[PDB]
């Protein structure tokens, strides 16, 4: 057993002295045990003359100088495996909940090497999720990262509930939720949520983990969580061979905490005063999701852009990485829509022919372009009047019209709160039902009928139940 | 001695570098050898760095040093009801000694995750503009938020003011304990401030902590940690305290003070890279405790002034992304005669309906609408204009002189959802604008002369059954006509 | 414990080794650490030697033995690199065994002087109808590629790339143009795909990938262009033609930004370091025409750079400007709309390439540059007159337009350009509608397959157009027109 002393508490930052090179490794995770539980501290430097720089994990009022440190002899460690499933885990990979110790397989460390040039595939894939906005318009490429933009008021808990649903009861992944920065108060919302909604059973199957790092933990644990998180998404990968969903709420958070730590260990910040290291910090969290031969991590990431403005240095970079967008607009939900995906805002890289077939394509683009043209006409209808139109597009905002109440969906995990079935539809059924009507083959149907519906069979059926 | 002792190697600018007390804890309190105290924030390897709490003119090279310790720490409990103290805990206010249940230190962690309840409860504030469309509930940290002078300490107040109709209640479920925290204020405000609360009868049901403007930095920047306890004490004990931070502006710059003078790495505005960590840590205190834990609660209206609207100023942006919503105010609208001067458009309260008396709910879920519509269409105010667009034109400017309010003048729940059932039905749009100050008045004491009962039903059940609607639908038109 | 080839590490952190002894090593050497990773000696003082660390800072601890090359930073050349991936330091990844090297140039290498050049007179045939009729590229050349993110910069290379299959089968040496893809900062998945593409197509035999991707340590991002340009320098240097593609230099300028600020180098503008500019610069003054007695190599250089909001006048941005001979601006409104490649005529200059691209081209597209810079003028000014003599202008500004949209990897041979130029510079798609533009292309091309070849024949070998064989194209357009 390895042991230190603190020469030097700042703040977040202890200093801790060894006998030489017997010096823990810079990223080591050292243990000082206090009245409560565990003081953690991570190695970010050797300063020399035997001694090291750490940033803690949790408060350092009341260390004394002198006082004994342990060195665990590899970075932090959490626990992995089926064993999380349901419970709540803080950045040191404890149980927070109060159902005693994750008694799982084994630990892996949080700081991990990405995969391989070698390791990796080679091929675009979509991620199908059973929701039709997502699937038709701005499909999830299979191990890459979707931002997803928006806050309360256009239900980003239930998007997210029902994503890890999908994905598990369509593909069999399980999901893990990090909250990095995440706010107690909604840590303790989105818990009993999950529970309200089946995604978490303490007695039955659970579909999701749950990581917190929470505001008021300190800038070192608030930058590792996101990492603590991801490896418990990668273990699913690594050994179960799962197509597994992480979600990141919120990464902008993340790159703070970064932020927050390099200005701590007294490095130079950058522009616009976001740490030197920014790019390689998001690298070293984003190239660790990806596609493999066994399986693939997807990660659905909240992002916030300060200022609002998009070439801030924190947006500038995580979007280098993000394979696609979803955005929740209030004046989408505003319409009554559900999901509240915005059809023209929400993009993906992987919208193309040689990814998605050219059916596909070419039902999503003009799908797309219809929905625009639209747009530029409701300010016509407004002040003129419904009849001011030529005769191939008085058809088209009336083909629209019933194209946008086609995009909303009933979610499986809302059902609790709406009492409507939910539907989860497959993509060639995605694709075929809006081929169908772009040709033109319901114009006769009236435009109810679109509402909360799945495949075209449910507006085939719906339709008949409003007339006979 | 060495272990429990120091001696000082160097002092000035508030900041006393001492060589030994090599047994003291960080955050630690000292003692100097003329009487002044100061807490040790720098443990390194040669020296310990201090922090003073008095002038240092009182501390000199070679001084002698002692430990206290103790971490810095407060008295809390009911006996401190109708206090002044300062930031720790002493008695600033000249009634003598403060009698304490126990002692609790400035910092504590905030409540898990677990022993947690969804925000379900109002924090009543009296401001028909607030209750109505950025309810605030108990658990909650809902920030006001403005440039100088535009009203952010009245609207606090206005609340603690409010809280009457319950204090002078025997139902401690209902009871809202106040604790203000004047950081940086000048004393004369503060005083100022004690004897409005006396004259409005609310001083019985508040505590006061002042660390003022010519107090030692690390004073204003314990002041928030130190109420915290006092507020948490309520909490942690099934009651439910309040707690406003006026203002986390200043507190931020005194930590900054320290920093820099400890020579800490300084960012963005010179702040320490630990400053959002300062108001996280502390704004995070605020909770609704579970069932289990005594369901007790602390609810937060920190205070922070932005510089010209800019609320991407670096503190601004940290407080903003901590709490849960913002009461927005604005000089514009104060000196268009709007007041409070709120903002609706840029104004949320995060957690919403479940923190707002039903019966208000119900009338206030269109005047969301009917004011959101009409700042869309606000521009218009400039001849021809159709049917549709003028209409929205009416109920507007009526709804905006409706949520007009006078300060320290509170309404109750059911003073409140009569007049704004009027105003979004349309009860306001034949009376001219000019006179809806007046409606208010006499409306009210209409109601009270004549329909005392219905306000009774509103005031104890909190809802509105279909008969009660009909019931105000024919009173208000009933007074209307006259 | 010789402390003349070896050194102990005293401290280390951000990146940097602080190491005692070493006392015989020189400046820019590369060093080797007890765990195996390397780095490279930055600056040496009295007791002690700063080392720039090539991995993580985890693999260096305070006591452990650091060993010397003998060797500034270097890297395995020649052409046994070719269809092989390897990272900064020339280690092989595809996971295909040991590189098959000629030799070593080392990472920092001068660039030849005023005498050894000569003016660019070879083009680089991109195969792109845009790119090759107004911004031509020549053998020695270098030109920027330069837009906001995803606006097709990538694509305008690689299709690039893809277009020396033509060359790269014949036996003629001179025409063959071996490519050097420098992926920096990307993810590492894009670039395994991108090879996988590179594959697709066959064109991975003639390649070399030198990638240090997202996560990797700045320095090797740093490092990449360099030993990159080293790679490309061999075929240069022995007399055939190179072309290296820097995919980006925004990211590595970030990379090196980082090392200098943890450095504690004084920050500058955008916090970039006072040398940024020098950065570059040495790198692209590498891409060169050798004269006569050097053995006429080429190494041509397409760097890009990613441009924050459209904004061309940021630091980064006109330094490179400044560097290169010019650059392809790709705009993010024409990108959007759909005109691909997004190429802004008036932002958009070669500044040598006329001298070195195709007389045939040259010709066909008379004036089409500053034509196309006029027509968009115009075009703005038109959202007070339904005119005449500028509405037969808009109307041929239109087809042009539709003309020059072209697909991804589908480049084009000269002989295939050279007509579909002349078909709309002399007005004969006028009279069609506008949503057939891309029908008429390769069904005019279809009609020129199996009809016309002989002059297709021709156009190839001469790369000019006769008096003769001008009139002859223009009965064979006219016919195709009216069905
Ligand atoms: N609801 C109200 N109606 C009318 N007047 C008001 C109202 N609220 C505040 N005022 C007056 O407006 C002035 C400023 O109010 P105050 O509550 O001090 O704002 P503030 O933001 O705290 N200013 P400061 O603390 O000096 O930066 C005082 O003169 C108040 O009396
Ligand atoms: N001529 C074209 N027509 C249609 N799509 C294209 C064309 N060229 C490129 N694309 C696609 O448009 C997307 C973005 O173009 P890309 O070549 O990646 O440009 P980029 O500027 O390198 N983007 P990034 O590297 O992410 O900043 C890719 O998915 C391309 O496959
Ligand atoms: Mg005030
Ligand atoms: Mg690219």
């Amino acid at each position: 057993p390895i042991t230190g002393k603190v020469t030097a508490v700042i703040g977040a930052i202890v200093d801790v002295h060894f006998e030489q090179s017997e010096l823990p490794a810079i990223l080591n995770a050292l243990e000082i045990k206090t009245p409560q539980g565990k003081l953690v501290l991570e190695v970010a430097q050797h300063l020399g003359e035997n001694t090291v720089r750490t940033i803690a994990m949790d408060g350092t009022e009341g260390l004394v100088r002198g006082e004994k440190v342990l060195d665990t002899g590899g970075p932090i460690s959490v626990p992995v495996g089926r064993e999380t499933l349901g419970r709540i885990i803080n950045v040191i990979g404890e149980p927070i909940d109060e159902r005693g110790p994750i008694k799982s397989k084994l630990r892996k460390p949080i700081h991990a090497d990405p995969p391989s040039f070698a390791e990796q595939s080679t091929s675009a894939e979509i991620l199908e999720t059973g929701i039709k906005v997502v699937d038709l318009l701005a499909p999830y490429a299979r191990g890459g990262k979707i931002g997803l933009f928006g806050g309360a008021g256009v239900g980003k808990t239930v998007f997210i509930q029902e994503l890890i649903n999908n994905i598990a009861k369509a593909h069999g992944g399980f999901s893990v939720f990090t909250g990095v920065g995440e706010r107690t108060r909604e840590g303790n919302d989105l818990y009993r949520e999950m529970k309200e909604t089946g995604v978490i059973n303490l007695e039955g199957e659970s579909k999701v983990a749950l990581v917190f790092g929470q505001m008021n933990e300190p800038p070192g644990a608030r930058a590792r969580v996101a990492l603590t998180g991801l490896t418990i998404a990668e273990y699913f990968r690594d050994e179960e061979g799962q197509d597994v969903l992480l979600f990141i709420d919120n990464i902008f958070r993340f790159t703070q905490a970064g932020s927050e730590v390099s200005a701590l260990l007294g490095r130079i910040p950058s522009a616009v005063g976001y740490q030197p290291t920014l790019a390689t910090d998001m690298g070293l969290l984003q190239e660790r999701i990806t596609t493999t031969k066994k399986g693939s991590v997807t990660s659905v990431q909240a992002v916030y852009v300060p200022a609002d403005d998009l070439t801030d240095p924190a947006p500038a970079t995580t979007f280098a990485h993000l394979d696609a967008t979803t955005v929740l607009s209030r004046g989408i939900s505003e319409l009554g829509i559900y999901p509240a995906v915005d059809p023209l805002d929400s993009k993906s890289r992987l919208l193309d022919a040689a990814v998605v077939g050219q059916e596909h394509y070419d039902v999503a683009s003009k799908v797309q372009e219809t929905l625009q043209t639209y747009k530029s006409l409701q300010d016509i209808i407004a002040i003129l009047g419904m009849d001011e139109l030529s005769e191939q597009d008085k058809l088209t905002v009336e083909r629209a019209r019933k194209i946008q109440r086609f995009l909303s969906q009933p979610f499986a995990v809302a059902e609790v709160f709406t009492g409507i079935p939910g539907k989860l539809v497959r993509l060639k059924d995605t694709v075929a039902s809006f081929k169908a009507v772009l040709e033109g083959k319901y114009d006769n149907i009236p435009e109810h009928a679109f509402y909360m519906v799945g495949g075209i069979e449910d507006v085939v059926a719906k339709a008949e139940k409003l007339a006979a | 001695n060495l272990n429990e002792t120091g001696r000082v190697l160097a002092v000035g600018d508030g900041i006393a570098r001492v060589f030994g007390l090599n047994n003291i804890q960080a955050e630690e309190l000292v003692e100097f050898s003329s009487g002044v105290k100061g807490m040790a924030l720098n443990l390194e390897p040669g020296q310990v760095g201090i922090v003073l709490f008095g002038s240092d003119r009182l501390v000199k090279e070679g001084e002698l040093v002692k430990r206290t310790g103790n971490i810095v720490d407060v008295p809390v409990g009911p006996g401190l009801l109708g206090r002044v103290v300062d930031a720790l805990g002493n008695p600033i206010d000249g009634k003598g000694p403060i009698d304490a249940a126990g002692r609790s230190r400035a910092q504590v962690k905030a409540p898990g995750i677990l022993p947690r309840r969804s925000v379900h409860e109002p924090v009543q504030t009296g401001l028909k503009a607030v209750d109505a469309l950025v309810p605030i509930g108990r658990g909650q940290r809902e920030l006001i938020i403005g440039d100088r002078q535009t009203g952010k300490t009245a609207v606090a107040l206005d609340t603690i003011l409010n809280q009457k109709r319950w204090n002078n209640g025997s139902d401690e479920s209902k009871k809202l304990y106040c604790v203000y925290v004047a950081v940086g204020q000048k004393r004369s405000t503060v005083a100022q401030l004690v004897q409005t609360l006396e004259q409005h009868d609310a001083m019985k049901y508040s505590i006061i902590v002042a660390a003022t403007a010519s107090e030692a930095a690390p004073l204003q920047y314990l002041a928030p940690f130190t109420a915290a306890s006092i507020g948490e004490w309520f909490r942690d004990n099934g009651k439910h305290a309040l707690i406003v931070y006026d203002d986390l502006s200043k507190q931020a710059v005194a930590y900054r003070q320290l920093s820099l003078l400890l020579r800490r790495p300084p960012g963005r505005e010179a702040y320490p890279g630990d400053v959002f960590y300062l108001h996280s840590r502390l704004l995070e205190r605020a909770a609704k405790l579970s069932e289990k834990e005594g369901s007790g609660s602390l609810t937060a209206l920190p205070v922070i002034e932005t510089q010209g609207g800019d609320v991407s100023a670096y503190i601004p942006t940290n407080v903003i992304s901590i709490t849960d919503g913002q009461i927005f105010l604005e000089a514009e609208l104060f000196y268009k005669g709007i007041r409070p001067a709120i903002n609706v458009g840029l104004s949320v309260s995060r957690v919403g309906s479940a923190a707002q008396v039903k019966a208000l709910k119900q009338v206030a879920g269109s005047l969301k609408l009917f004011l959101a519509q009409y700042r869309e269409v606000a521009a218009f105010a400039q001849s021809d204009l159709d049917a549709s667009t003028k209409q929205t034109l009416v109920r507007g400017e009526r709804l905006t002189q409706l949520l007009k309010q006078n300060q320290y003048s509170p309404l109750a729940t059911e003073e409140q959802v009569p007049l704004i059932y009027a105003g979004v039905n349309g009860h306001l749009d034949g009376i001219e604008l000019s006179r809806i100050g007046e409606f208010e008045s006499s409306f009210l004491s209409y109601l009270k002369s004549n329909h005392n009962e219905l306000l009774t039903e509103i005031r104890e059940k909190g809802e509105l059954s279909k008969e009660l609607l009909a019931s105000l639908k024919s009173a208000t038109e009933s007074f209307v006509a006259t």
